[PDB]
């Protein structure tokens, strides 16, 4: 390197996948009422 | 007119905490209600400072000399390399009247002293003084503590002074107070060592610290008096 | 750049016309700010007034309606908002 | 009334503007390679033939700083305009009618 | 002006910005301390004897009034050249801590006195700093420093372990180990004395005649001023946009009495961003104040060249107290955005045609 | 721009505070990216199964 | 002369860095607009019928 | 403690999991309890 750095994101891929899973489960079971 | 002192007086090399003392005005520019950061020579906070309860101490770059003297026993200071006529030497004395600052090739023996008789007139600190350079006289400097900062930069001898009554017994007070510039001497000397003078009765506590280059942050109040300071490199929080 | 100096002005004169664009950008910014405020707040054509008697079926709007006593003619919440921010 | 830090956005905008102005006015105290930071002194001390070089250094430095400030202002103004458009749409759609 | 700025012979209705207005200074004021003692310069310049190059004489001069015109116009000096200040401006500046160093060198070593210079005297006897500011004078002394019997009192350092730092004095004279064995005070092989003498003789030609060289070094704003040039001080003016020359510090503004509480050791205060605010006059020691003279852009309001040819002029952010070409043209109105001349204030309220600001705007009827 | 050189740092030091602004801008960008992801994805109070 | 050469290198590298930062700012603004659009789409077309 | 973002000193590591207030990165963050 020559003074350049890369910072990892705060949210990991697993947590993003878990958010998507929660959204999809909510929209499948409860319809739109959970929003 | 001096003799070797048989009584080899011994002052223990005590070590104590510097706390938050040794801050002086760096220039002559008035400021109010502002936080100013500047890099200069300063005594690092919470350092180890030597307490003597009269040897030769190296001058290094700067000296912070403090004395909780009572009845004004401390008299003056000696500066030079070998303290002999072979090299230029500097002397400051605070006698009963206006002070004396003298630069000559002064000759010193082992244990110089002033002494007093019980009218009061005794002066045999040195033995010879052939070639002199500078002479200066001004107002005398003198339970009560006196702090001085000596700097020798660019042929200028800056002396910053501050005296304050103290009620604490032994330890240095845990407070903050600036050191206004008192004396500027436009004389350049290659000093390496310095001494101390005592008013011995012909019929002893002081603190020494050294300065280092670092950056400070200072706060100015409404009237232009420094009331708070921070050392840049002491703590991640700092 | 110059601070009222003839020599600096003469030397800057030969750098082409850089300052006209600089002033024109800031002028555009200011005009855009005025247009933003005007188009976000001026939404009606007339100035309406509430009736002197206020009986809205039990709902209480006193906290949001303007107070004529205050010279600013601002409501309670508007005063709180203006005081909170520096 | 009680809870603080409820108006972060407007305070942040004000702080950003003030900070930009402060750094712009503070950049006037830099040598930029010349022998001094005040142009009156270099006028009153030294002859034109290379004094003009010194003012050239000052001019290029200050002009570059001004350009950077102007560009930052343009970016921030674009962002503010986008937010204002959103506010106007929200106010039209949610105050003048049920959304 | 609107036509010139728009580069068009026709102008549509609206408000435009042409130029900027600013107040002009009226007179000047000078305030210098109560110092008139003459400065001894011929004592060090017309001195009979000068010390050797390795032991150059140094003097510090202060608390005096020195005239540099009499030194510059004199043609007795062979070389007169300065570095930081043009000579003609020397009389116009006040300095502190003037250093004068005097020494004697050879004809070919005059080039050695310069920042960043490599040679023998420049690095073994006297080193000049790269950032040196000041001036250097040189002249010939063959008629007085050259003896028919030969002058050997003039010596120069020739041998040293390394070069010399600038403004460093060397007086030590010890035998040099030019080989790999100690000399032990024996000047035989690989052992030379550090000092080499001179052969100054009147019969010698150019490049070897004795030369006397002096230097003058100053400082730039490190302490209260002590040595100035020949100048005359005027009195003080209150509430007037003027330019001031306080103790060599030059500026422009309006001077007002200030209630700031200094301390007996400052000279001039400020607030932020290197903006001088209050200064202390040397003669009276008064806490003054500096405020910039008012300025601001000007704007013109016109209803269009199609309709008429009369305009209104607005000075932005300026008190309607110092308006002045068009000052006595029409009525004056004071707004939150500045002052306005050429339009009449009315108590009615119509829609806004040409916005002015602060909630008010103008239209054409007049 | 200096690559751990003392004299280069000293020469750069007389150009004012250009680098504080450059460092500030990049941190602002990074915080913006995290906020973007957080607001686009985190819209449920709980986690369903 | 090292000051001269270092000065030339410094001004060149500083100019390049400034250009890079400005381009990054523009790109970040565009990506932010896209992210706002995506967030609105998720809010409207997923949590309800549009 | 060692994390995907670097090395952390002056902070304890626990098995628990709370709401994130001072973000650190890589899906972990710290808070004042020490
Ligand atoms: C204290 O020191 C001062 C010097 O500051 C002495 O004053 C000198 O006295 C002698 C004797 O008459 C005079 O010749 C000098 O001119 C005085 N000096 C000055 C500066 O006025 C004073 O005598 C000393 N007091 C003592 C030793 O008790
Ligand atoms: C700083 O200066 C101000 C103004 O002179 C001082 O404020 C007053 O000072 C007088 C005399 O010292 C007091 O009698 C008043 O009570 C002060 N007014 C106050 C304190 O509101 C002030 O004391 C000075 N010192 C500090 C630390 O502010
Ligand atoms: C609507 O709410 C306001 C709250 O401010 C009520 O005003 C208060 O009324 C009580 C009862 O008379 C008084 O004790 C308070 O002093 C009032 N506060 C203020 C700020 O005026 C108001 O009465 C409510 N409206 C109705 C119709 O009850
Ligand atoms: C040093 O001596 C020289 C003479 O060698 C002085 O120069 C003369 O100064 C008077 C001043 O009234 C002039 O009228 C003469 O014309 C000068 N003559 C020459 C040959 O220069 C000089 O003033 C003396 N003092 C210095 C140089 O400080
Ligand atoms: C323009 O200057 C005048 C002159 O100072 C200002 O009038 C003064 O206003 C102050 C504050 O109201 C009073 O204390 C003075 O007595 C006024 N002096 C005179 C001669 O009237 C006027 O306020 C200024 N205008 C603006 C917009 O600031
Ligand atoms: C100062 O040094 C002595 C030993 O030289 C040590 O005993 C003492 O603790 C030190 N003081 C501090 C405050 O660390
Ligand atoms: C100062 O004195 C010391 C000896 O006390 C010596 O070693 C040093 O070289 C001297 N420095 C100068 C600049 O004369
Ligand atoms: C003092 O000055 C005299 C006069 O030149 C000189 O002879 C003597 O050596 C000097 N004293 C010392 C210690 O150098
Ligand atoms: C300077 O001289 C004038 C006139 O004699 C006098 O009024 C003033 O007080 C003097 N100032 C100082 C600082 O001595
Ligand atoms: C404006 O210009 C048009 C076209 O020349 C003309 O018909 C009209 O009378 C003009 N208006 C005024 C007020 O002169
Ligand atoms: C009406 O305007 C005149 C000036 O034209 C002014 O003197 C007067 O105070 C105004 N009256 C009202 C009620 O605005
Ligand atoms: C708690 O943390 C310790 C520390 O590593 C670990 O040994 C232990 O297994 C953890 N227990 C649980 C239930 O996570």
């Amino acid at each position: 390197f020559n003074g350049l750095t890369v910072l990892p994101p705060l949210l990991t891929d697993e947590m993003i996948a878990q958010y998507t899973s929660a959204l999809l489960a909510g929209t499948i079971t409860s319809g739109w009422t959970f929003g | 007119q001096c003799v070797n002192l048989t009584t080899r007086t011994q002052l223990p090399p005590a070590y104590t905490n510097s706390f938050t003392r040794g801050v002086y005005y760096p220039d002559k520019v008035f400021r109010s209600s502002v936080l100013h950061s500047t890099q200069d020579l300063f005594l690092p906070f919470f350092s180890n400072v030597t307490w003597f309860h009269n040897p030769v101490l190296p001058f290094n770059d700067g000296v912070y000399f403090a004395s909780t003297e009572k009845s004004n026993i401390i008299r003056g200071w000696i500066f030079g390399t070998t303290l002999d006529s072979k090299t230029q030497s500097l002397l400051i004395v605070n006698n009963a009247t206006n002070v004396v600052i003298k630069v000559c090739e002064f000759q010193f023996c082992n244990d110089p002293f002033l002494d007093v008789y019980y009218m009061k007139s005794e002066f045999r600190v040195y033995s010879s003084a052939n070639n002199c350079t500078f002479e200066y006289v001004s107002q005398p400097f003198l339970k009560n503590l006196r702090e001085f900062v000596f700097k020798n930069i660019d042929g200028y001898f800056k002396i910053y002074s501050k005296h304050t009554p103290i009620n604490l017994v032994r330890d240095l007070p845990q407070g903050f107070s600036a050191l206004e510039p008192l004396v500027d001497l436009p004389i350049g000397i290659n000093i390496t060592r310095f001494q101390t003078l005592l008013a011995l009765h012909r019929s002893a506590a002081y603190y020494v610290g050294y300065l280092q280059p670092r950056t400070f942050l200072l706060k100015y109040n409404e009237n232009g008096t420094i009331t708070d300071a921070v050392d840049c490199a002491l703590d991640p929080l700092s | 750049i110059c601070g009222d100096s003839t020599e600096c002005s003469n030397l800057l004169l030969q750098y082409g016309s850089f300052c006209t664009q600089l002033n024109r950008a800031l002028t555009g910014i200011a005009v855009e700010q005025d247009k933003n405020t005007q188009e976000v707040f001026a939404q009606v054509k007339q100035i309406y007034k509430t009736p002197p008697i206020k009986d809205f079926g039990g709902f209480n709007f006193s906290q949001i309606l303007p107070d004529p006593s205050k010279p600013s003619k601002r409501s309670f919440i508007e005063d709180l908002l203006f005081n909170k921010v520096t | 009334s009680s809870t603080a830090s409820a108006l972060g956005k407007l305070q942040d905008v004000v702080n950003q503007n003030a900070q930009a102005l402060n750094t712009l006015v503070k950049q006037l105290s830099s040598n930029f390679g010349a022998i001094s930071s005040v142009l009156n002194d270099i006028l009153s001390r030294l002859d034109p033939p290379e004094a003009e070089v010194q003012i050239d250094r000052l001019i290029t430095g200050r002009l570059q700083s001004l350009q950077t400030y102007v560009t930052q202002q343009l970016i921030r103004a674009a962002e503010i305009r986008a937010s204002a458009n959103l506010a106007a749409t929200k106010m039209s759609e949610c105050v003048l009618g049920q959304s | 002006e609107t036509k010139c700025t728009l580069k068009s012979f026709t102008v549509e209705k609206g408000i435009y910005q042409t130029s900027n207005f600013r107040v002009q200074p009226t007179e000047s004021i000078v305030r210098f301390p109560n110092i008139t003692n003459l400065c001894p310069f011929g004592e060090v310049f017309n001195a009979t004897r000068f010390a050797s190059v390795y032991a150059w004489n140094r003097k510090r001069i202060s608390n005096c009034v020195a005239d540099y015109s009499v030194l510059y116009n004199s043609a007795s000096f062979s070389t007169f050249k300065c570095y930081g200040v043009s000579p003609t401006k020397l009389n116009d500046l006040c300095f502190t801590n003037v250093y004068a160093d005097s020494f004697v060198i050879r004809g070919d070593e005059v080039r050695q006195i310069a920042p960043g210079q490599t040679g023998k005297i420049a690095d073994y006897n006297y080193k000049l700093p790269d950032d040196f500011t000041g001036c250097v004078i040189a002249w010939n002394s063959n008629n007085l420093d050259s003896k028919v019997g030969g002058n050997y009192n003039y010596r120069y350092r020739l041998f040293r372990k390394s070069n010399l730092k600038p403004f460093e004095r060397d007086i030590s004279t010890e035998i040099y180990q030019a080989g790999s064995t100690p000399c032990n005070g024996v000047q035989g092989f690989n052992c030379y004395f550090p000092l080499q003498s001179y052969g100054f003789q009147p019969t010698n030609g150019v490049g070897y005649q004795p030369y006397r060289v002096v230097v003058l070094s100053f400082e730039l704003l490190h302490a209260p001023a002590t040595v100035c040039g020949p100048k005359k001080s005027t009195n003080l003016v209150k509430n007037k946009c003027v330019n001031f020359n306080f103790n060599g510090l030059t500026g422009t503004g309006v001077l007002t009495e200030s209630n700031k509480k200094f301390l007996p050791f400052q000279q001039f205060g400020r607030d932020i961003a290197d903006t001088t605010d209050a200064v202390r006059d040397p003669q009276t020691l008064e806490i003054l104040d500096i405020t910039p003279c008012s300025f601001g852009g000007v704007s013109v309001i016109t209803p269009g060249t199609n309709t008429s040819n009369q305009v209104a002029v607005l000075y932005q952010g300026v008190n309607c107290t110092e308006v002045p070409v068009y000052s006595t043209g029409s009525n004056v109105f004071q707004t939150r955005a500045g002052c306005l001349i050429g339009a009449e204030h009315v108590n009615n309220s119509y829609e806004c045609d040409i916005p002015i600001g602060a909630g008010i705007c103008a239209s054409y009827q007049s």
